């Protein structure tokens, strides 16, 4: 699984 | 781009990566 | 990438990851060709046999990456897509002929030590370098074996193969818009792209001007790294008139 990316990028 | 294909951490500082010579040796 | 090795930091600063927004997962490789344009395989975006038909808002591009799964804070940059352009004669029905697509970014990406565009070949560079035996380099975060997934970007150098050998290795109809690469069984060495590496670049370092050129796009193979099989790559130069038409019209 992938680390969450910042929400700004949706 | 005028600067395309020249890597900041390699060509731009005259450093070679560990296997690019293998490519060069194949270009006969 | 099967039978490759970990990339060096900054080794492939044009590498792009195509990333699905939800569920968050790797979709494909891709390459940076300017501050606003990314090149990939058409089948990364459109493949009806598998019910694949992505729109711009489905996707992100992640540039500057090394780790597959980490959010590489202060290094990678994440861009939204303004528009996808698929080659109008892309043949998803039969053999992936003309397997090429462009993506325009919503905003220009800032270049850095980790983010930098690859050159596209002109006719003379392609004629000089696209010769049997000459090696290029393929990179990606795809499967490490045909039948897991890497911690960091993988790299393998592979020789271009003579067209009759490519043709004789498969029942699929090969076209002039494809070339194949890989070692032959009697050559000992191994390596191939694999599922997940789709859309990533096959690059060559010109010995004339010491610049990297993208000659191919990871397109297809039958299994991965099988003896007597080869990887097939979209022939970028052969489709460059379309690339230029899209960028000239929509840039
Ligand atoms: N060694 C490898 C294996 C896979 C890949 C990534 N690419 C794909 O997976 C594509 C996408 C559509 C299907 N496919 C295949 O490659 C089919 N195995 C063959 C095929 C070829 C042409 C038409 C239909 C089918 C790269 N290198
Ligand atoms: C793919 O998606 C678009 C709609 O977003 C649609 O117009 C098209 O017909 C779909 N199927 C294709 C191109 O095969
Ligand atoms: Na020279
Ligand atoms: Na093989």
């Amino acid at each position: 699984d992938f680390e969450e990316i910042p929400e700004e990028y949706l | 781009e005028a600067d395309c294909g020249l890597r900041p951490l390699f060509e731009k500082k005259s450093l070679e990566d560990k296997t690019e010579r293998e490519l060069l040796e194949s270009y006969i | 990438i099967v039978e490759g090795s970990d990339a060096e930091i900054g080794m492939s600063p044009w590498q792009v990851m195509l990333f699905r927004k939800s569920p968050q997962e790797l979709l494909c490789g891709a390459s940076l060709i300017s501050d606003r344009w990314v090149l990939t395989a058409a089948h990364c975006l459109l493949y009806p046999p598998w019910d694949k038909n992505f729109t711009e808002n489905d996707l992100l591009v992640r540039i500057g990456k090394h780790s597959r799964t980490r959010y590489e804070r202060n290094i990678e940059k994440i861009s939204m897509l303004e528009k996808i352009y698929i080659h109008p004669r892309y043949n998803w029905r039969e053999n992936l002929d003309r397997d090429i697509a462009l993506m325009k970014l919503k905003k220009p990406v800032a270049f850095s030590d980790y983010i930098h565009p690859v050159c596209l070949p002109d006719r003379e560079t392609a004629a000089s370098l696209l010769q049997a035996g000459y090696k290029g380099r393929v990179t990606g975060w795809g499967n490490l074996k045909e039948t897991g997934q890497p911690s960091v970007l993988q790299v393998v150098n592979l020789p271009i193969v003579e067209r009759p050998v490519c043709k004789d290795s498969t029942r699929i109809r090969i076209t002039d818009n494809m070339f194949c690469a890989g070692y032959k069984p009697d050559e000992g060495k191994r390596g191939d792209a694999c599922e997940g590496d789709s859309g990533g670049p096959f690059v060559m370092k010109s010995p004339f001007n010491n610049r990297w050129y993208q000659m191919g796009i990871v397109s297809w193979g039958e299994g991965c790294d099988r003896d007597g099989k080869y990887g097939f790559y979209t022939h970028v130069f052969r489709l460059k008139k379309w690339i230029q038409k899209v960028i000239d019209q929509f840039g």
